[PDB]
RNA sequence: CGCUGCUGCAGUUGAAACGCCCGUAGUUGGCCCCCCGCCGCCACGAGGAAACGGGAGCGCUCCAGGCAGGCCCGUUGGCCCCGCCGCGUGGGACCGCGCAGCGGGCGCGGCGCGCCGCCGCCGCAGCCCCGAGGAGAGCGGGCGGGGGCACCGGUACCGGCCGGGGACGGGUGAAACAGGAUGAUCCCGCCGAGACCGCCGGCCGCGCAGGCGCCUGCCAAGACCGCCUCUGUCAAUCAAGGGCGAAGGCCGGGGGCUAGAAGGCGAUCAGACACCACCGUAUUCCCGGCCGUAAACGGUGCCGCCCCGCGGCCGGCGCGCGCGUCCCGCCGGCCGCCCAGGGAAACCGGGAGGCUCCGGGCUCUGGGGGGAGUAUGGCCGCAAGGCUGAAACUUGAAGGCAUU
């Protein structure tokens, strides 16, 4: 069953990024899948995603600028201390100036830079380089 | 209470052989059988060929240990088709 | 050509199943149709699988099918 | 087939061995 | 290895195929891996049907044909010349050559 | 594998059946080893030599290894034993006090020595390799 | 994926995005409901209602013209399933496939399809009883099946 | 040593996907309401022995050390760390989870309040997410060697005849033992019995797998498809537990044609007791039970997602056109070839791709070769045996796929 909206929408955009493709659309719109891409958005990795309105789930057509190398979720959402989400960076990302992991805090979803300074720890929702 | 449901009565006699086929041929013995005549689960045996309805009151002739028996439940089937054939 | 999505042809989209689309929608509708006796008319789904009968006629004027309705009596065409 | 041949070699052996046991009970 | 996809049998969506036997080994052999070549003969051979054609006091009777469908084992295929053992790039071919 | 936060005892089970299926761990943590083990954990023993016997080398090498059969004294448990070095047989005499040693090898068989799993280190308590050397 | 078999299959309903009533259809929602109020007393199960309001009538959609499902309407009105039709249903083809097998005891494969049908009808009353949409002293048995139908 | 794998192993062929299907615990669950209540979660608190470890200062001659020392912060001997599922406060994303109508007034209900009532008392928009390329249910329309059950037809093989006619016939690699003036073989005319369903018959189809093919009639089902039908997550995989499961085998009956394990036999060959010829018992076949195994295979678990063209077939559905079993699509199944991608290659690409850039969910199994699927205990079976399942001990390779 599709237990994991995001897992399925993130494949999608990185499969369509190896071929080469301007746009994408995701079966299943979910508001989480939603704050994930404007995350990236905002980084710049991806363009503009647009909510097609099923009246049922919702699919999302996301632009591709062709920036974006690996975008996956870690699956179970699992907890991390605040002293680790630097021991995350080295094990998911390549260099710790270049990638985001977005960790679901109370405070927010926000990448883990922003975490950092604020000197707070959450669940990490997934890996975006 | 376990295998031996009905040839508990023999004991430990008569060898497994005998005791296996007593109980399914006592079983069907003291089975209540469906009288053709009135539909009721209530033929039972009076002596090996001679079954008695207890509710229809209707006598049939039947198999030894059991109201009808394989070979007669084909022979009323092919009567029936050359029958309906002459 | 830069067809693109989001605003994508609509032959193309009804070629295409009706889940598997931008937007799932339906893809049968209703016939306005006139019967031989009475020329009133019977607004009827094109894939009616009931068995439906004319108000005038007494029998049926719905032939049910795998898929769209077919008809027995007198035809009208495209509901407005 | 020696795999074959092998397990009915084991079987005359088991076979064997079990009835061993049971004189003895 | 696996030498072919096929597995040497066209059996496709099915578990179990009706067993034929060779006509020269009598081997039981699945029907899918059987040679099945048929063949439409003459019922005399060509070198007597002239004399059998002339025989006749008919006014048109060609010889009848024969039509059997010769089913081989694998083993009394490639003994008997009905198929021969190809290299792994001719293997693929499956259009009746010669 | 198995992925749920709240999977974590099937994955500890797993993990101590699994363990189990490496030989080395077996051989270290089931303890079968400790009880058959003519060394019960020690590093080497002390025996009485019955029998100096000599064991055809196994192929391709061809020579006679010399070997001394010893009861040791803590199990009672014959073993047989190398006495390692040229010539050194001559120290052992049967009947004699011997330490013996493991190959190396944790139990194992070392070269063309067909199951030998120990050398002797010491005869009538001074050390083979001394006498050899002619220290003592 | 077919719960009980290895299909896959999709033939589903597409609902339109109008959630709003068809110009050319004239019924207000008491009209409709009285439909559907008369076709209860014919006995006809809200499946069949839906439909006959699909092609009779032109109510393509019953909650588009009024507010609630076909099965709303008959709660509100008391004149509900008692047993919820889906397991109804299945009750039916239960009681049908033990009828054949009465007559034919070598069938092990109608044998087979009992027992997958039967689970269904344990699956769903348990759904059924938890909602109490079925009372909780419901059991489904089998040999009482007969009765229950 | 990523050879134990949470990070982070492997299971097509190296070791390893249970033969299949249902299924309870267990584990896992589409999307969805900004605001709180309880969670888990996370942040920082207190409060908690030192030694030790980390660490501040200090020349024990250096040093391992030790807390010393120098006319000195109140000269020092600071500070960090007990994993703490405890507690305190904050946050509230994520994560689950909340069935009940509210609200006004009375009213200071025994120092203030809430209860707890009582009055429609006229203030609430009072009280429904939606409708999953989730799932079940429905209707329709075709689909198939899917299942049962009865009925049946066709030769062929074998046997028993009537006639005919005349010397050999079988058998083989060549033979030989059988058969034949008791007239065989051969031919025809018949007849009995029991199996079996040819050619059509397949990159056909159906079934949960094992499997499925005479003719008629009957019965119940099943997948696919079409839909503006119903319900509203009813789901995914699964120990335990249930059912099914080729052949051979076993049991109690029936049946007995054909082949034919055993048995016997003729030829072989040094010897074959084997292959080949001949005769033949169990078996084959039916009904009622057992058994529970197969190279039960795609050597590839199941559900879900995106993924590149070019084909064929198959079952629905719709589009075009005058219009033909045409054409283009759509959905579902069976497949071939394959660009990337992957892999030790073979190869796979409807995956074995999207994976060292390693984390969608669930179960199963493996961990060098043997010993050994043995011993023993258990459970199961009438038995044969199945299922579970070691150790002592031995060993430097065993194995995969490629290349000469």
């Amino acid at each position: 069953v599709r237990i994991n909206v995001l897992r399925d929408a993130l494949k999608s955009i990185c499969n369509a990024q190896r071929i080469g493709k301007k746009q994408v659309i995701v079966r299943p719109s979910s508001k989480v899948i939603i704050e994930f891409l404007q995350l990236m958005q905002k980084n710049g990795y991806i363009s503009d995603f647009a909510v097609v309105d099923n009246h049922r789930s919702n699919r999302i057509v996301v632009n591709l600028i062709g920036r974006l190398n690996k975008a996956g979720v870690i699956s179970p959402r699992f907890d991390i201390p605040a002293n680790d989400i630097e021991k995350w960076v080295v094990n998911l990302l390549p260099s710790r100036l270049f990638g985001h992991i977005i960790l679901t805090t109370s405070q927010g979803i926000m990448d883990h830079i922003e975490a950092q300074h604020r000197q707070i720890g959450g669940k990490v929702i997934g890996y975006f380089y | 209470t376990k295998k031996v449901g009905l040839t508990g009565k023999y004991g430990t006699r008569y060898g497994r052989a005998a005791r296996k086929q007593l109980l399914k041929i006592e079983t069907s013995q003291k089975a209540k059988y469906t009288c053709p005549f009135c539909a009721k689960d209530k033929v039972r045996r009076t002596a090996c060929g001679i079954w008695t309805c207890r509710s229809c009151s209707k006598t049939m002739a039947g198999g030894a240990y059991s109201l009808h028996t394989e070979p007669a439940n084909a022979a009323r089937a092919t009567i029936r088709r050359l029958r309906l054939a002459r | 050509m830069n067809v693109d999505l989001l605003y994508p042809d609509p032959v193309e989209e009804q070629r295409k199943h009706k889940l598997k689309r931008l937007v799932q929608g339906p893809n049968s509708y209703f016939l306005e149709i006139k019967c031989a006796g009475c020329q009133d008319i019977v607004v009827v789904y094109s894939h009616a699988n009931t068995p439906v009968f004319c108000p005038g006629c007494t029998s049926q004027i719905s032939i049910p099918t795998g898929g769209k309705c077919a008809f027995t009596s007198q035809v009208e065409r495209y509901r407005q | 087939m020696r795999a074959k041949w092998a397990k009915k070699r084991m079987r005359k052996l088991k076979r064997k061995r079990r009835h061993m046991k049971a004189r003895s009970k | 290895p696996v030498k072919r996809r096929n597995n040497g049998r066209s059996k496709y969506n099915c578990g179990h195929t009706n067993i034929v036997r060779c006509q020269n080994c009598h081997r039981c052999v699945p029907k899918d891996k059987v040679i099945k070549r048929f063949t439409i003969r003459n019922i005399v051979d060509n070198t007597i049907a002239d004399d059998v054609l002339n025989a006749c006091v008919i006014q048109g009777f060609a010889i009848p044909k024969l039509y059997n469908k010769v089913q081989y084992c694998v083993s009394c295929s490639i003994h008997n010349h009905i198929v021969r053992v190809r290299s792994r790039e001719d293997r693929k071919i499956r259009t009746p050559p010669k | 594998k198995t992925s749920g936060l709240y999977t974590a005892r099937k994955l500890r089970t797993v993990r101590r059946v699994n363990r189990w299926a490496d030989k080395k761990y077996r051989k270290a943590h089931l303890g079968t080893w400790l009880k058959a083990n003519p060394l019960e954990g020690a590093c080497m023993a002390r025996g009485i030599v019955t029998q100096k016997i000599g064991i055809s080398a196994k192929q391709p090498n061809s020579a006679v290894r010399k070997a001394v059969r010893v009861q040791l004294t803590k199990n009672s448990k014959k073993i047989t034993a190398f006495v390692p070095r040229d010539g050194s047989i001559t120290y052992i005499d049967n009947n004699d006090e011997v330490l013996v040693a493991g190959f190396g090898r944790a139990g194992r068989a070392v070269g063309d020595i067909p199951g030998c799993r120990f050398k002797v280190i010491k005869v009538a308590g001074i050390g083979l390799l001394a006498l050899f050397l002619r220290k003592r | 994926g077919r719960m009980h078999s290895k299909g896959k299959g999709i033939s589903r309903s597409a609902i339109p995005y109008t959630r709003a009533p068809a110009p050319w259809n004239k019924y207000t929602p008491e009209d409709v409901c009285e439909q559907i109020c008369k076709l209860a007393k014919k006995g006809t199960p809200p499946s069949r209602i839906g439909l006959i309001l699909r092609d009779q009538f032109a109510i393509g959609q019953v909650k588009n013209v009024t507010g609630s499902k076909i099965v709303r309407i008959l709660k509100a009105k008391g004149l509900a399933p008692e047993i919820p039709e889906d397991l109804y249903c299945m009750i039916k083809k239960a009681v049908a496939i033990r009828k054949h097998l009465e007559r034919s005891r070598r069938d092990k494969d109608s044998k087979f399809r009992l027992i997958l049908v039967e689970s269904r009808i344990h699956r769903l009353a348990r759904y059924y009883r938890q909602a109490r949409r079925l009372p909780p002293t419901f059991r489904y048995k089998s040999d009482q099946a007969a009765a229950l139908l």
